[PDB]
């Protein structure tokens, strides 16, 4: 039974790939973004209770155990997972296959399959492992999708283009086979007889022949760039677009780069897609043709040839993976060398403080000594392959001409001949080479596909949204929490059982501490996510069956965090919404106060913020951000009664108790529940908590 | 049954990857 | 005279690089970090009050006028500093030469010379200009220096390898030679007279000098492998090494991206150092020696070969500038779609909440399109030059054969003479073709080595610093401030007038609104900065007199942004400290009260913190500065816990007002100065603007 | 003698970069 490594698309989906790889060996098979989605996996990776919280998911029976090097011979389920603490800096999730005669072997996402000893696996194990094996309700099968078939779908509509260049490259082929035989005329024809205009008459149609050559790649060039181009806009276009649709989930348990690196994977997709094909087409045909002719031309030329281009494939498949390993090395060092150096210039005041250059230096200098270590060794490879592949195409040059000299005396060619056979070589030996090149760009290719396009499954905000009645219209009303409970992916529970009731039309107030949860409570009220047990109810209505249209319309939330898009003032005050005139926008702004730092800008509601708004501080981005919002026109306001109708619901977030006195209503927020509500004067009372965090805080 | 068994509290301290 | 253009180094030089061309149309040539330093370039960029402080301090007459469109047509001085908007997005600067009539021609130090009707340039033109005169004591010279022949010093320790490549290259090159007549030998010689027992040695001969090529080859890539790692290390560890030592103001007016962004210049200016200098000491002989043969064999054919490697010359060097033009409207267009692509993904709440999403697709498909566009201009250059090449290359490989066919039937060669000579041709073009590609590698390397090189001419921090004191070893005493005035290079004042003296070993608070100044404050008394007049006294001596080590290792500052660097807690802890004792490090983790979740931690004081202490919280970082502060053992404490001796004094910083009430003394720091001091009874008593803010803030 | 000749205010508001 084969051992299954699934390996990683990103940085933080170890215990993804651990499970998948599990389940792949049992016989399930699903793709990683879906298994990293049950898993709980965010920026800070996946932890113990999330393997097990999905395993039962799919359908196994899984515990988390902590063991020693005692147990680690006993009769257990062989495949495993295991904590090691790599490096002694990160902590990381491999797969335990098999132990016997003291030999760890582990699949590690990072690296592949690998074998390690008993003192060095007790060395990085942590001692956790976590124990699985199929269950009752374990069922196998195959959910996940070939993305090639797809992405070569997007080749449909660009067949007449992908025709065209077919033909072009049939009829630069058969220019240069035609060409190919300028020597042998000349030498077994012209030079002999001295032949002196048809020499002049041959050799301008041999330069005839190779200009219309150059002409046909031309026009082939320009459509392979127009393909090509084609091709990236539409995949890219397509994943942003599906990426722009997806739950805010999503985005929480992802990075910004990881999100930005498919762009570059739609390329190296279009470089199979579209670069594979042709090569495949139109070199197969034209290896098949030069070979049919040079066996022609002579049978043991032919196969030495042949013996020659066999050397150089097994050459090249021997040395593709430990270029491709070094490669990985390489970027990892870059990538550690570049954090380390961003890092020290980022605190340069602390390292000046405590006078740190020297260390800082010496760390610097060790990093670069690792990285020009790495690329040592892929140098290295790539000196060892060229000088095996000189060795390989200049000793077989040599014999080819030794033995078609040796075949010229013999008289089973002449010298015309031969010099037409080294002519005709470059259009069986390169054919060949570039089907052989083609397996380094397919295996890229095929990663980057399944990176994109597990993305393309899942499901959208919009999708996972339930029936929606078109009755309600407007979200005037009291906003109740009933039971709710919520965390942010598989961590421990942010509100435990929140009760609540918001009066309609009042401004009431949620005071808590830092980290309590009360942002959480305003991200839930605008359903960017849903509460995993309980229900948030608006006007009575349930929040799952009111349109997402009117939720995310007419109900706004400004806090500290405000984001200021690269764009003209005008334009960023009229974010989602383009049918506005502009005394809508200056009474917004008049009621924001934000009308009078506008005006004293070099161009009043046109002036550019670049870099989001650099040009601006704290201050003026919330006084923008206020004014979007009451451009909204929501009829619930969260802030941390500017106009407005007295029936809007306007909830504030804040810790100082000062700005709170005369809000009507006050709910503190302790350990996951409202544990006090009423007014400033009532709380303040002889309540409890409220009283001590009032004369804690002034 | 090697080791042991982790409670529900304590195996979301037993992370990995980053 | 001739007009110069001054092109950037980053993206914020525009005024710097603008200055730097009217001083060198003058006759005054200067690094254009100086003048950036001069200008007062920040990160936001250079405004027209810096580039007149520097055109006085370069002995320039400067001024500055706001003109209009028919102002243009008068006559006035040539340079002119102008103030445009490119794209009405982003303000910038030109200098516009001359104005024949109707036809602005400027050089723009993003783009080069470039020329605009009236009607466009009256359009960008915001109507600012600088004048310019070059004074009464404006002095011509030349303060630069040559950055090549700087960094060619790092190929002295090299003599060896650089001679064992030479001697390498100079073997492999007369090998190859000789191999090139194995087809001559075969044609004239062995087929010929059917010569079978002589053909199997000769081939065996040619093989094995085939076989000592590949040998060579393979010892001459190791050591210009090796070559090229140890001159990127050394340019890399230089530069760093410099960096590490520059004053604040060089980190504080520039990204951080600008300053790593030189670590790729040092493989630029090694290209040049190294592989270049190779292929011309090497390539030259080669080239000659191969054009002597080809001569040899016939005197048309090598002048064919002449005709045809001048043609491809003459295409290369047409094509190199449009070339590199189309390359960075790529780079930029890519750059926009990018900065595009993380802003929609950073604001993805403002996105979905005001339903922006059809917009952000829009936006995003026009970036791709000029994108796309971009790419396919510079593809489309790409083609046309191969085109040309290729046309090139095949016919003259025709028609050397069309003339070597005739002049084998006149009888002045042989066939095997003809593909010798296909061969050394082989070994005649490759070289110049080689020599004729180091244009664009010479010119980036150039403008590279000037780059990296420029920020190694800027003075250090203890170069700047006057003679010290061996006297002063404590800096405990009575701080005061004489007048001190400082701006964050030549903008507003952040501090107009400052007088204030902080009694011996006790514990005061500045207290001010946002942006009122207090950081800078806790910044000029650590010489993070200097005032631009005034002083600061430490025990009835001056800052400047003390010595800087004594002064960063007496003062510490907890400011609300902690820097917590990759590595273990222990490691954190002991920053820049070597030799120091595990105690001390749990008796000030327990004074910081950090002791607590440490311990939590796994491994204990050994948690590798990944990404500058992404896992820990805000909280719990502020503390371990606390603790790595009292590990530093100070003598004045600022703060924005305690338990150190009554000795040490103590500075607090905030804008609240309820957590220093029970300080000694409280200043008052309004609009840049001092308005108001003492202790807290008698600030509420003066009814100054303390008790404004007690009533307005805190009631 | 061209236009008028800007103040320090205003000197300080025309930026470029
Ligand atoms: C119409 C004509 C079209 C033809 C185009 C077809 C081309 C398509 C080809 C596709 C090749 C696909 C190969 C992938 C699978 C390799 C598996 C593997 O493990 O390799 C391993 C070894 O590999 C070897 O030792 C030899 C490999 C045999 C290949 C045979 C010649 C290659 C093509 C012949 C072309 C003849 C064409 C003749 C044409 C007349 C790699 O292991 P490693 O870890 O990387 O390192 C090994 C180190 N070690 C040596 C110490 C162990
Ligand atoms: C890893 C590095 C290895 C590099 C090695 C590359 C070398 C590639 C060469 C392949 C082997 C070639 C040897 C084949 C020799 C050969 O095959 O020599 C052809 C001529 C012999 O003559 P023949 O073909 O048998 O015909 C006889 C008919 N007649 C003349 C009697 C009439
Ligand atoms: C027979 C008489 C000949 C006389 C001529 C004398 C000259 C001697 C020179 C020969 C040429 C040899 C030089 C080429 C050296 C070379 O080319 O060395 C190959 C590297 C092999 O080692 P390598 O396979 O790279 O190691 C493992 C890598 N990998 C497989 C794990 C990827
Ligand atoms: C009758 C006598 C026969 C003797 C035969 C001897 C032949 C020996 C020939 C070796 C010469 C090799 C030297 C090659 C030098 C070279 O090939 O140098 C490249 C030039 C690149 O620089 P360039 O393109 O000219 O710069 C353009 C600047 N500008 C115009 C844009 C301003
Ligand atoms: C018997 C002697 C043997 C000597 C063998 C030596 C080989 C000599 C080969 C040098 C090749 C160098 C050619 C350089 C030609 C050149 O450098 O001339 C280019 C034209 C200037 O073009 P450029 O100004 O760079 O830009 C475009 C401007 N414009 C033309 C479009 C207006
Ligand atoms: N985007 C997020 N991803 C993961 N965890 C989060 C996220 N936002 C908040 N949390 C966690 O959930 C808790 C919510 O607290 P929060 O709502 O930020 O309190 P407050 O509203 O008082 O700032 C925090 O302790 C934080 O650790
Ligand atoms: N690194 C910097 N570069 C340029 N200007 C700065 C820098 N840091 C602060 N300033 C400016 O100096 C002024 C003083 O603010 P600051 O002292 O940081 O306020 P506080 O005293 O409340 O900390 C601010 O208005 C700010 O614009």
């Amino acid at each position: 039974k084969k051992y299954v490594c699934v390996r990683q698309y990103d940085l933080t989906d170890c215990g993804a790939a651990c499970l998948s790889s599990i389940a792949q060996y049992y016989g399930l098979k699903m793709s990683l973004a879906k298994i990293r989605e049950m898993t709980g996996t965010d920026t800070q990776g996946t932890n113990a209770y999330g393997l097990i919280h999905a395993a039962k998911q799919l359908g196994f029976s899984a515990k988390g155990v902590k063991a020693s090097k005692e147990d680690l011979l006993k009769d257990f389920r062989l495949p495993a997972i295991a904590n090691v603490i790599v490096d002694n800096r990160l902590a990381h999730f491999v797969v335990i296959y098999s132990i016997k005669n003291r030999i760890i072997t582990v699949a590690d996402p990072g690296k592949g399959i690998v074998r390690y000893s008993m003192d060095d696996f007790c060395s990085i194990w942590t001692g956790g492992l976590v124990l699985l094996e199929p269950g009752e309700a374990f069922q196998k099968g195959d959910y996940t999708q070939n993305m090639m078939v797809k992405f070569a779908g997007f080749l449909k509509p660009l067949k007449k283009t992908v025709l065209c260049i077919f033909l072009a490259s049939l009829l630069y082929t058969a220019l240069g086979i035609a060409g190919s035989f300028y020597i042998k005329f000349l030498f077994d024809d012209l030079i002999k007889f001295e032949k002196l205009n048809d020499l002049h008459i041959i050799s301008a149609g041999f330069a005839v022949i190779f200009l219309l050559q150059i002409f046909l790649n031309y026009y082939r060039s320009i459509l392979v760039t127009k393909l090509g181009m084609s091709i990236d806009k539409s995949i890219m276009m397509e994943y942003y677009s599906h990426v722009l649709k997806l739950p805010m989930n999503f985005f929480n348990s992802r990075k910004v780069g990881e999100i930005i690196s498919r762009f570059m994977d739609a390329s190296k997709i279009r470089q199979a897609i579209s670069g594979a094909t042709l090569t495949i087409m139109i070199d197969t045909i034209m290896a098949v043709i030069g070979g049919i002719l040079l066996y022609i031309q002579n049978s043991s030329l032919f196969f030495i040839s042949f013996i020659i281009i066999l050397l150089y494939g097994i050459i090249v498949t021997v040395f593709n993976k430990p270029i491709q390993n070094a490669n990985r090395q390489i970027m990892e060092d870059n990538a550690k060398l570049t954090s380390a150096l961003v890092e020290s210039v980022k605190g340069i005041e602390t390292i000046k403080s405590f006078g740190a250059e020297e260390q800082t230096e010496k760390s610097t200098r060790d990093k670069i000594e690792t990285v020009m270590k790495s690329s040592f060794k892929e140098g290295m490879l790539y000196i060892n392959l060229s000088s095996l592949t000189g060795i390989v195409a200049g000793l077989g040059g040599i014999v080819i001409l030794w033995a078609g000299a040796y075949n010229v005396i013999k008289g089973n060619m002449s010298g015309g001949q031969l010099l037409a056979f080294n002519a005709l070589l470059a259009y069986f030996l390169t054919p060949v080479k570039n089907l052989i090149d083609l397996q380094p760009l397919i295996q890229t290719a095929v990663v980057a596909s399944n990176r994109l396009g597990e993305i393309l499954e899942l499901a959208t905000e919009k999708e996972l949204r339930e029936d929606s009645d078109d009755f309600v219209i407007s979200l005037k009303g009291d906003i109740e929490f009933r039971n709710v409970d919520f965390r942010y992916g598989l961590r421990k529970p942010v509100l435990k059982n929140i009760n609540l009731t918001i009066p309609k039309g009042k401004t009431v107030a949620i005071v808590g501490e830092s980290g309590s949860g009360k942002t959480t409570l305003a991200k839930l009220l605008m359903n960017f996510y849903s509460p995993e047990k309980g229900d948030i109810l608006i006007n009575g209505h349930s929040i799952k069956n009111i349109s997402l249209e009117l939720i995310r319309k007419k109900i706004a939330f400004v806090s500290q965090d405000v984001f200021i898009f690269s764009g003209t003032v005008k334009e960023n005050l009229c974010l989602g919404n383009e049918n506005v005139d502009m005394d809508e926008i200056i009474k917004a702004a008049k009621m924001a106060n934000a009308h009078d730092f506008i005006e004293k800008l070099p161009l009043k509601y046109d002036t550019f913020l670049n870099e989001s708004g650099a040009n601006l501080s704290e201050g003026q981005k919330q006084r923008l951000a206020i004014a979007r919002a009451l451009l909204k026109k929501p009829d619930i306001l969260i802030l941390d009664i500017y106009g407005l109708e007295d029936d809007v619901t306007v909830i504030i977030i804040a810790h100082r108790l000062s700005t709170i006195v005369n809000c009507d209503k006050i709910y503190l927020l302790k350990d996951g529940e409202i544990v006090e509500s009423g007014s400033h004067t009532e709380l303040i009372a002889l309540k409890g908590c409220y009283f001590k965090m009032w004369k804690q805080t002034e | 049954n090697i080791g042991r068994e982790l409670t529900d509290e304590e195996l979301m301290e037993m992370t990995g990857g980053s």
